[PDB]
């Protein structure tokens, strides 16, 4: 299962 | 063994041709289950090994939502790069993510991994304690700072000890029969002349699985690594691998050269010649 | 900045002429990742031809395994087209039996 994105660069 | 899971993304922004690519793939180990694309008409987290076909609806829902929204990030995240390095939007240019976890033969978690990329060169990873960061220059520096203040590393954290290490021995057992099977490789030397005073000899090992794999040439009982065509393990299409090595020997003298193959679904180093008979 | 890639097309099993195989080119270490792959019967393209998910080693550079089912024979020649912005023409690599 995927790691979801929290943040931006 | 041990056992790692892995996510592989690719961000593309290709400007007057089309919105940004994101593709993204997943891997036990050395063999890919799943894939996205958001080119494709439905983009949607789709099964690429069959032991992971078995998972229901709310699964692959849930990957491709994510995905979709991945997509996003990654869209803005190529233009916030254009920011920090000053960059025109004339030019193409590529993000790369990589990050997954390793299973030590415990089973209990023995590192994650979290790294990223800005057009082919390291941008910023997560250091071994998956609590800190390591940014490769001045622009990943600014990403730093925002990823620490918002405590990101401790959401990373989280997930490669949990869900990450969870997932993986879930993926294990569910397809054990191929992913826990270790298959050795099938070797033998070829002999090819180039002239009537010289000969490659040719040392192959095909199907195996994983792709990790030691092939040596020595003459006499000393490596020839000076002297060796080595080529790069390559997929033989059918989840297992293949590589061989070659070296250029006088006539006359190929009884004196030996292969020697370690590979871990051997119970034992091989030791080869050629065998014209 | 810019990695051209390596090639090597092979078939998936020891050839065997009328026997039917697997035909493969793959590419490697490249970057960008913008690469074109063809594979070739006698210079012509074939037409149906499958490839993998773009994917990337540990360095950053890319790989991708395209394929087909073929049948080797004596007359026919085998090869591997690719193009990519490192190359300033399209590079073919033939296929070797032996290789």
């Amino acid at each position: 299962q995927a790691s979801q994105e929290v943040k931006n660069w | 063994g041990s056992h790692s899971m892995r996510y592989f993304y690719t961000a593309m922004s290709r400007p007057g041709r089309g919105e940004p690519r994101f593709i993204a793939v997943g891997y036990v180990d050395d063999t890919q289950f799943v894939r996205f694309d958001s080119d494709a008409a439905s983009p949607r987290t789709e099964p690429r090994a069959p032991w992971i076909e078995q998972e229901g609806p709310e699964y692959w829902d849930g990957e491709t939502r994510n995905m979709k929204a991945s997509a996003q990030t990654y869209r803005e995240n190529l233009r916030i790069a254009l920011r920090y390095y000053n960059q025109s939007e004339a030019g193409s240019h590529i993000i790369q993510r990589m990050y997954g976890c390793d299973l030590g033969p415990d089973g209990r978690l023995l590192r994650g991994h979290d790294q990223s990329a800005y057009d082919g060169k390291d941008y910023i990873a997560l250091n071994e304690d998956l609590s800190s960061w390591t940014a490769a220059d001045t622009a990943a520096q600014i990403t730093q700072r925002k990823w620490e203040a918002a405590r990101v590393a401790e959401q990373l954290r989280a997930y490669l000890e949990g869900l990450c290490v969870e997932w993986l021995r879930r993926y294990l057992e569910n397809g054990k029969e191929t992913l826990q099977r270790a298959d050795p490789p099938k070797t033998h030397v070829t002999h090819h002349p180039i002239s009537d005073h010289e000969a490659t000899l040719r040392c192959w090992a095909l199907g195996f699985y994983p792709a990790e794999i030691t092939l040596t040439w020595q003459r006499d009982g000393e490596d020839q690594t000076q002297d060796t065509e080595l080529v790069e393990t390559r997929p033989a299409g059918d989840r297992t691998f293949q590589k061989w090595a070659a070296v250029v020997v006088p006539s006359g003298e190929e009884q004196r050269y030996t292969c020697h193959v370690q590979h871990e679904g051997l119970p034992k180093p091989l030791t080869l010649r050629w065998e014209p008979h | 900045i810019q990695r051209t890639p390596k090639i090597q097309v092979y078939s998936r099993h020891p050839a065997e002429n009328g026997k039917s195989n697997f035909l493969n080119c793959y590419v490697s270490g490249f970057h960008p990742s913008d690469i074109e792959v063809d594979l070739l019967k006698n210079g012509e393209r074939i037409e149906k031809v499958e490839h993998s998910d773009l994917s990337f080693s540990k360095d950053w550079s890319f790989y991708l395994l395209y394929y087909t089912e073929f049948t080797p024979t004596e007359k026919d020649e085998y090869a591997c087209r690719v193009n990519h912005v490192t190359l300033s023409q399209p590079k073919i690599v033939k296929w070797d039996r032996d290789m």
